[PDB]
């Protein structure tokens, strides 16, 4: 079993944080960095295989970074490198599928990007409107507002709404989830959207239990706390549950769509 | 009274408007009823001001806040210091023209910008090329005070370590800010000074409209629901520490530097322009 994930955003966001809170490892580490670590002179696409023991059950994780999105002055066409990477992928597997010889199949796609939002409390930086519309239909996007401890949960709150006001008036198109308990987490989802995540490695007693999260002098930021914000729902929404179908909607929609438009011409 | 303008410079959504009026414990800032708060990004850089009279005691201080809209909010945004360099040196052509003072004013208007706030964002990482290519070219014109936007964001051990590392990139690239060490009276104004640019710079601020009731006390703060960050606080912040130095210690002191440093060279160089002096 193996999985494909892609995290966007500028430098400072919280996403080497996050990768590493999510899955419980050190997938950035001083060995391997994050990628505000390798930036170069140019937009460059990195990847990286690890393999994680998910409670006892193997996964093979591929995350995709962007080292050096949106940190520069002039970030015109820094979304191309993007494109590029995860089209190869598109022409890798179309190019299997038409193999003479094509018993085993390498599927290299990415099935899934976090595409972080700065916290300003106000709305969509120009940069994020542009990004998003020009890969909904490529992978399944998932907005973060990263570092949610920066905003009160009034400021969260409109905050939230105005996103999805642009989302929807720019028509954008983030990744939605399709029993009835599968059902009762959509519900509690598009109720939160975009998820309010808070990424810590340091554990930390309160009140004596210990959680994990982020120890200011007023207070505790506690990640899996979910009053707090939404990292919990993230977790449970993309490797426990619905991985599989975020794997389904990559080869059924935005595979077939990149291949409908290929062989059109 | 005198006049005061005080510029602040940063990327949309960095508390600049809100620290302002943390500042000045006054609705100074540009937005202030309702919608007009929520503001639409201007696609090019946009220089708004907007004038109070602040009075404390026959002291009426006429303040004008200068905002840079648009400024890094651009994807393509290169060469967006130059309209903020434009406006600042067409004030002190403001200011050439009139101190010869024909309309005989015991105060001649000032609009110059004596005290520029840049915001950097608390990445955690090193400084952005925006925040160096601002500063390398408009700390040669105007009194550039760094501050950390949203220090609550930041923990003590990320906060000082964020504080070294702006601090170090400033003096690695030449970059003289405000208090500017050339310009140090005496020892005792080096001596205070150096605790400044060595220790109290970059402002890790926060700002705040709203009160609460912390343990019996009525303080200034964000409320978060694991406690509540008090602005006034210095174990919290150091909002306390850009109030005191720019309006309790060295407001005069900042308009005196861009009187006799900023402008007077920007005079100078004007009278070399245009064929150079009129014959006299
Ligand atoms: N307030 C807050 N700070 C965070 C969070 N996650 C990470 N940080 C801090 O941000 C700094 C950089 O985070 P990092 O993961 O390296 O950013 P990125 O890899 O460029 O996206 C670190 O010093 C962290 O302490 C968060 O959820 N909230
Ligand atoms: N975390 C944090 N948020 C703040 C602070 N000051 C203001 N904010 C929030 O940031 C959002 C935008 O700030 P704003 O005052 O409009 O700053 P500006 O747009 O850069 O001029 C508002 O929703 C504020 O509530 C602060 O010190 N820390």
């Amino acid at each position: 079993f193996e999985f494909t994930l892609m995290v966007v955003g500028e430098s400072g966001l919280g996403k080497s944080t996050l990768i590493n809170s999510l899955f419980l490892t050190d997938l950035y580490s001083p060995e391997y960095p994050g990628p505000s670590h390798r930036i170069k002179k140019t937009v460059q696409v990195e990847q990286s295989k690890v393999l994680i023991k998910e409670g006892g059950v193997q996964l093979l994780l591929t995350i995709v970074d962007t080292p050096g999105f949106g940190d520069a002055v002039d970030n015109s066409n820094c979304w191309q490198p993007v494109i590029d990477y995860i089209d190869s992928k598109f022409e890798d597997y179309l190019n299997a599928e038409s193999r003479v010889n094509r018993r085993q199949m390498p599927d290299n796609r990415v099935q899934c990007c976090l595409y972080f939002i700065a916290p300003s409390g106000h709305g969509l930086k120009p940069l994020d409107i542009e990004f998003m519309k020009r890969l909904h239909e490529k992978v399944n996007i998932i907005p973060l507002i990263a570092k949610a401890d920066t905003l009160t949960p009034e400021e969260c709150q409109q905050f939230k709404k105005q996103i999805m006001k642009e989302i929807q008036e720019h028509k954008i198109k983030i990744y939605e989830f399709p029993d009835e308990e599968e059902n009762k987490l959509v519900k509690k989802i598009k109720d939160r959207l975009p998820l309010a995540v808070v990424g810590s490695n340091t554990i930390i007693e309160v009140n004596g239990k210990r959680v994990r999260g982020r120890q200011y002098p007023w207070g505790v930021a506690e990640v899996e706390n979910g009053e707090h914000c939404d990292f919990t729902i993230l977790r449970n929404m993309l490797i426990r549950t619905h991985m599989q179908d975020l794997k389904d909607v990559t080869n059924n929609v935005h595979y077939e769509n990149y291949r409908s438009r290929k062989l059109a011409a | 009274g005198f006049d005061f303008n005080i510029m602040v410079v940063g990327q949309s959504g960095l508390g600049k408007s809100t620290l302002v009026n943390t500042l000045f414990k006054s609705q100074v800032s540009r937005k202030a009823s309702s919608w007009n708060r929520e503001e639409k990004i201007p696609k090019t850089v946009e220089i708004k001001a907007i004038g109070h009279v602040i009075e404390e005691g026959g002291v009426k201080m006429k303040l004008t806040v200068i905002d840079t809209p648009g400024f890094g909010d651009q994807i393509n945004n290169e060469n967006c210091w130059e309209p903020i360099e434009k406006y600042i040196n067409e004030q002190y052509e403001k200011f050439l023209k009139e101190e010869v003072n024909i309309a005989r004013k015991k105060r001649i208007p000032d609009t110059r910008v004596h005290c520029c706030l840049y915001f950097i964002s608390p990445t955690g990482h090193s400084l952005r090329p925006l925040d160096l290519e601002f500063m390398k070219h408009l700390s040669k014109v105007v009194n550039i005070i760094p501050v950390i936007a949203k220090a609550d964001t930041m923990t003590l051990e990320e906060k000082s370590e964020f504080k070294q590392r702006v601090r170090k990139e400033l003096e690695v690239n030449g970059i003289e800010f405000y208090p500017q060490k050339e310009f140090d009276e005496d020892l005792e104004d080096k001596t205070e000074n150096d605790k400044i640019r060595q220790e109290s710079m970059p402002f890790a601020v926060v700002g705040s409209d709203k009160e609460y009731q912390v343990n019996g006390k009525r303080v200034l703060g964000r409320k978060y629901p694991w406690g509540i960050i008090e602005v006034e606080n210095l174990n919290h912040c150091e909002f306390a520490l850009l109030r005191d130095f720019v309006i309790r210690t060295h407001l005069q002191d900042l308009k005196e530097v861009t009187h006799n440093i900023h402008y007077e060279t920007y005079r100078a160089k004007r009278l070399n322009d245009n064929g150079g002096l009129p014959p006299v």
